[PDB]
RNA sequence: CAAACGUGCUACAAUGGCCAAUACAAACAGUCGCCAGCUUGUAAAAGUGAGCAAAUCUGUAAAGUUGGUCUCAGUUCGGAUUGAGGGCUGCAAUUCGUCCUCAUGAAGUCGGAAUCACUAGUAAUCGCGAAUCAGCUAUGUCGCGGUGAAUACGUUCUCG
């Protein structure tokens, strides 16, 4: 395994991706399994792009009354 | 100084209740000292002692920092200068916000009412 | 009743010199940072 | 103790730098008294037993407390309830007690700049006053309500301030 | 002073400093910037000093130079606390 | 400036400080700007002098990891008012710059009635980038990426 880039995490991330990816290619039974287990892909799971006016990705300062 | 320190704790904190020396120059001077500082050691022998008061003596100890100190703010404070007048009136001298927020000398907490409207 | 206070020895802990004086008798040579004889504020 | 020393040397010059041809019209010890002036023992204080065990090690006869001379109303003070202390010292005790002042408590004081202007009753009687509660080598470890000093004095033969501040320097206290 | 303008001083005031330095010293000199920082030379004199309102005339006195003319010039009022 | 509302940073700490070594990012910016390395300077920062009209070079990741280290104090956590000595910037550093060194180490133990943000790299957060200039306690503002949750029974009540 060789990684570019990322956190510790991430980089875990990748490498399942990779091991899993070549398990697959490797013998096509494989996928069975993926599908027992449902661990599978990428969840699409990145930072948001945080918006103006938002100190974070979800978060307004907060409402005063 | 030669004030019976607390026990129970390093050289390099036992050289820091002292008024006057903080941490950096404590390091320094126990370096100076040479005393090899280990855990929580306090009292080995005296021959360390006097040398700690000559460096500490070297440099200015407690009393005369703090007669230097009220000399110059005096100084300071007896000649036509905006500082001494701001000090002699209590409130800070450097230059911070001086609107609402410099409740370090400007009494504990006290306050009084603003004009009512309605 | 008086307890009883006998002399204590004192001769050397920051110079060479000292004289004899009577202290607690519970103990004996106990040393002190600095005496009269070699204060700097003392002569200087 | 000095008081050997003192019939050494001392007298001998003390005769010579003033002009009388006597041995004894020069100034001479008599006494030395120590007081406590307790006013923090109105409530459920120490009541000084500290301070007594501390001034019978340093001096081993008995110290003894003094009643209220009037009736104070701005306390519930009124003549008695014993305070302070009462210790007169003569004999070996003047040696005694003046070594161990002047080389085990001035030089262990925090800061000591030494004060001697006029501190006498204008006829050569010397007050010192104590800061710290520990200024001598032994103390008892047990705090005082109030940490003070101690009221000390030196008493001269002489009514004059001259022969006693001579004197004084001829024993060597700090001024 | 670090010799690199840590303690810059304009030095145009200092001209009529030298003038009046031969002249046995009389009292009235007109002088006001804030901008300038005192020296020993300077001690002996007065200061129209501009607050704001009026050429108010100090006397620097003869203990210290290290700080600067516009420092010694109050300009600021009192509070002269009003409670409502 | 006698005060109160706020909107926030930072503390009330051993879900840590301190001492050292040690990784893991991206995006953006950069020719009197990024400044490499070196002489250094306690360090600020000065100086010497490469490279970069830039996927070549410069912007050094931080939390994290290995060893200690302090053992429940209003402390070594925390720091601002306060004094001196210096540094940069700009012709200018008193009002009214910021940086370093020594000191200064108070107050503050989870903050009252009430209140705000959010269904996942989201809050929690951890360091960086940039419009702003010569510089700027902007503890701001537009973003980058690092670790990483908990909960969702249903709309009686509560509000829109």
């Amino acid at each position: 395994v060789v990684v570019k880039g990322g956190g510790f995490t991430g980089q875990a991330g990748a490498i399942r991706l990779g091991i899993v990816r070549a398990l697959l290619q490797f013998n096509p039974e494989l996928k069975k399994i993926l599908k027992s287990k449902k661990l599978t892909t990428r969840d699409k799971r990145v930072k948001e792009r945080k918006k103006f006016g938002l100190y974070g990705a979800r978060r307004a300062p907060q409402f005063t009354k | 100084l030669g004030i019976d320190i607390p026990n129970q704790k390093r050289i390099e904190i036992a050289l820091t209740y002292i008024f006057g020396i903080g941490l950096s120059r404590s390091q320094a001077i126990l370096k100076q000292a040479n005393i090899n500082p280990d855990k929580r050691v306090k009292d080995l022998t005296e021959e360390e002692f006097v040398a700690i008061r000559n460096v500490a003596s070297a440099y200015k100890i407690e009393g005369d920092l703090r007669r230097e100190i009220a000399l110059n703010i005096k100084h300071l404070s007896e000649i036509g200068a905006w500082r001494g007048l701001r000090h002699r009136k209590n409130l800070p001298v450097r230059g911070q916000r001086t609107r609402t927020n410099a409740r370090t000398r400007k009494g504990p907490r006290k306050t009084v009412a603003n004009k009512k409207i309605e | 009743f008086h307890f009883p206070s006998q002399s204590v020895s004192f001769k050397c802990a920051s110079c060479s010199n000292s004289f004899t004086i009577e202290s607690t008798l519970k103990q004996k040579e106990i040393t002190i940072d600095i005496c009269g004889k070699c204060h700097p504020f003392y002569i200087g | 103790n000095l008081k050997a020393h003192y019939q050494k040397t001392i007298a001998k010059e003390l005769q010579k730098s003033f002009a009388f041809s006597s041995i004894m019209q020069v100034p001479r010890l008599e006494k030395i008294v120590i007081n406590m002036g307790v006013g923090d023992a109105i409530r459920d204080s120490k009541f000084l037993e500290s301070a007594l065990n501390e001034l019978h090690l340093i001096s081993g006869q008995k110290p003894v407390a003094t009643k209220a001379k009037n009736a104070i109303s701005t306390y519930k003070l009124r003549a008695g309830q014993l305070i302070g202390c009462k210790v007169t010292l003569r004999g070996e005790r003047m040696w005694a007690f003046l070594e161990k002042l002047i080389y085990v408590a001035l030089p262990r004081v925090r800061d000591f700049r030494g004060l001697s202007l006029k501190s006498f009753d204008g006829r050569g009687n010397y007050t010192i006053g104590i800061k710290e509660q520990i200024i001598f080598p032994e103390i008892v470890y047990d705090d005082i309500k109030r940490i003070r000093g101690f009221d000390v004095t030196l008493v001269t033969s002489t009514n004059k301030d001259s022969e006693a501040l001579a004197l004084l320097r001829a024993l060597n206290l700090p001024l | 002073r670090s010799a690199k303008k840590g303690a810059f001083v304009d030095a145009h005031l200092l001209k009529k400093v030298i003038d009046m330095n031969k002249q046995e010293k009389k009292r009235p000199i007109k002088t006001w910037s804030r901008r300038s920082t005192i020296f020993p030379e300077f001690v002996g004199n007065t200061f129209a000093v501009h607050n704001g309102k009026t050429f108010i005339n100090v006397y620097v006195t003869d203990d210290m130079v290290g700080h600067k003319l516009g420092e010694f010039s109050p300009t600021r009022n009192f509070k002269q606390h009003t409670a409502n």
